[PDB]
């Protein structure tokens, strides 16, 4: 009916366009998929994308002199909001083409025809709240174990398990398994639900609730959760929506132990340095070695044909002497992902998993450490738990 | 190099 | 008849062997190739890297608890002691292998022959010497015009030509000329020559100087300066040799206009910025367009179908209105050359080269119709214009 | 888009 006219700041308006952008990096073989959509109302701009698969929707104040929505070309009004000064945006819609004004540079961009631009997506009903920061982080440390490999899709999603007072958020590629698990508000007490999200983009979905308390978590309520078989994530004037995987998810819980023959603690930036350093005379990158013994490890790599390298670390021991190799990318992905200071190591053979977590100041200590063990495993709410590589002997 | 013993997938 | 063993701190060590590893060929003929020569002596540290085309030789300080050499991979070594803390490094000799100790840290890596490892090129005789910010300056304005397309070896160089005190320098891809006049402290003043110098390797030893002593251009003395094939640089304790390019370059010189039918003044930080951001809308095209006229220039881009961008810049002009289009990349690389506030283009039609000159914002280049002359300039970047659509 | 006119070159 009427023609879109707004008027707002640069950095409002290419924050909003840039949280388009991030949840949808690629460019799907549709080109209206390409499209964003703008549209003006009252004193507020909403601009959104959506691919089928992932919608995003920024919500920002704005003057809005005449109502009205367009679409444009999602690459060009990134690169131009992204490069434009710190002067207000003058955005008018004539005809088949969307004037942009900033200071003295004028831009002219083609609309692009709503006839087969898709709806975006309803936000299911909301499932509870977390803190913003928390969710964020959370998301991000488990997503570093997430399968890429679309031939086994049901590796490529972070597993979402709902509980009434908590959430447990879980990934694998078969080599590490990551898992985090956070208290929340919960609408409904009685809430149980599991559902599989592909991992690709959620860490920067997971950042809606950035500038605010907390992030809203949308999968429905009661009983119909996944019915709609989207995730919605939001807060503070941004969204997204992420339709779930049908895929099922490895039984993770059977693998954690409850307890350990050995157990090693030492400091994250120190072990995360060392292995980058020796692991400089490794071969295809495929392995470094760790001796532990009393008070110290030796962590190794290389062979005598390229190079040896090792390197003598202070640990905190309980056990018997063991010797275990790791893939050293999988190594400090996961001591990276603690987002700790300290480490602590829980051990049973050098053939089977290594059970990593932070180290924290309210943790209750192992009672008997100093004896022979094997040591219950102490309570945590995050763990990175590792496969070795055997050693070539 | 063995995968954990996820089952299934290992 | 002893092995090496030193101490040195990390940095030092790692300084050194990074500059002496980088130019080691890709794809080494024989491993001994793919090595480093280490050689210490009485108080000195000596870092070696032989290339066909580019050698290398590095002299630190250092503690020499016995003298000897010592082949090394060089690409491991230097990625060895660019991640080790910052520690005294010790380097110890024993038979077939070098063990290197820093801290808690113990590395043991093979060893190859020494007796294997050719003789790096001796440097030739001192032709003269520049400040390094003079030589960071020049090489950097000129080396940006340089061709990167390995079919027409002539284009790869930087044109060097020496007369005296003065020395001129040029590049060009066919599509911009660079050239670049300067002084210089000559070995003797009655020296003249032409040589070719491969513009990759000569742009990355202009950067490392940076902050630097003086730098020394040796090609030799008198008549046979360039009979040896040779471009040493050296300063800093560094040392390197460069082999010329032996083509023929282009006779550059004629395409300088002498005059112009129209010239304009503008602000070189401001047009770049315009240039920045018309060009968003430009990817297909590959150009930006400007009108010319008194007082103003339209800067303008895109097309209807993919999105049109424009902005009115202020331009000091003379002479006859212009249109006129360019690839905004050469054009940013250009006004990125002059390293001054202000720019001159001097034009003659749409279809012929613009001249590009620095201009201090203390200074006004007018009456008339024109034609106007040429501004003697130490600097010009020479830019040929592309077919405006339709 | 012409070259410059290098002699030879273009
Ligand atoms: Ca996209
Ligand atoms: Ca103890
Ligand atoms: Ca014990
Ligand atoms: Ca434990
Ligand atoms: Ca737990
Ligand atoms: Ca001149
Ligand atoms: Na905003
Ligand atoms: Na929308
Ligand atoms: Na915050
Ligand atoms: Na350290
Ligand atoms: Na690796
Ligand atoms: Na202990
Ligand atoms: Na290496
Ligand atoms: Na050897
Ligand atoms: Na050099
Ligand atoms: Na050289
Ligand atoms: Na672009
Ligand atoms: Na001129």
């Amino acid at each position: 009916l009427t023609d879109l006219t707004f008027r707002l700041l640069r950095e409002s308006f290419a924050d909003a366009v840039s949280w388009v952008a991030k949840n949808l990096p690629a460019r799907p073989a549709v080109p209206v998929l390409s499209g964003v959509l703008l549209t003006g109302s009252d004193n507020g701009l909403t601009i959104s994308g959506f691919d089928y698969e992932v919608s995003a929707e920024a919500q920002v104040g704005a003057e809005i002199v005449s109502p009205g929505s367009v679409l444009v070309s999602g690459r060009l009004l990134s690169d131009i909001t992204r490069a434009l000064p710190n002067k207000p945006v003058d955005v008018h819609v004539e005809g088949n083409r969307v004037a942009l004004t900033c200071g003295n540079a004028r831009f002219s961009l083609p609309t692009m025809p709503v006839e087969d631009y898709p709806t975006l997506p309803t936000l299911p009903e909301e499932t509870g709240l977390l803190p913003a920061e928390l969710f964020a982080e959370a998301i991000s440390q488990v997503a570093i174990a997430a399968g890429r490999d679309d031939t086994l899709p049901m590796l490529t999603g972070i597993r979402v398990e709902i509980l009434g007072e908590t959430v447990v958020l879980a990934a694998t590629d078969r080599f590490r398994l990551a898992v985090r698990e956070l208290k929340w508000s919960a609408s409904s007490p009685d809430i149980e639900a599991a559902v599989l999200v592909p991992a690709k983009t959620l860490a920067e979905a997971a950042k809606a609730g950035i500038g605010g308390s907390d992030v809203r978590l949308s999968l429905g309520t009661g009983p119909g959760v996944g019915k709609d078989g989207l995730l919605g994530i939001s807060g503070n004037g941004k969204r997204s929506t992420t339709r779930l995987l049908d895929a099922e998810f490895p039984k993770f819980r059977q693998l954690l132990p409850t307890e350990h023959t050995a157990v090693a603690t030492m400091d994250v930036a120190e072990l995360i340095e060392a292995i980058k350093l020796v692991a400089l005379v490794a071969d295809r990158g495929a392995q470094v070695r760790m001796e532990f013994a009393d008070g110290s490890v030796r962590l190794s790599a290389g062979a005598d044909d390229v190079g040896r390298a090792e390197e003598d670390l202070v640990v905190d021991y309980a056990g018997e002497p063991l010797t275990i190799a790791f893939n050293p990318t999988y190594l400090t992905d996961g001591l990276s992902s603690l987002r700790s200071e300290r480490v602590s190591f829980g051990f049973t053979t050098a053939g089977k998993p290594a059970l990593l977590r932070p180290v924290s100041g309210d943790d209750r200590p192992v009672a008997g450490l100093n004896g022979n063990g094997p040591f219950p495993a102490v309570s945590t709410d995050y763990v990175y738990l590792l496969m070795p590589v055997r050693l070539p002997g | 190099v063995p995968t954990l013993p996820l089952v299934p997938x290992g």
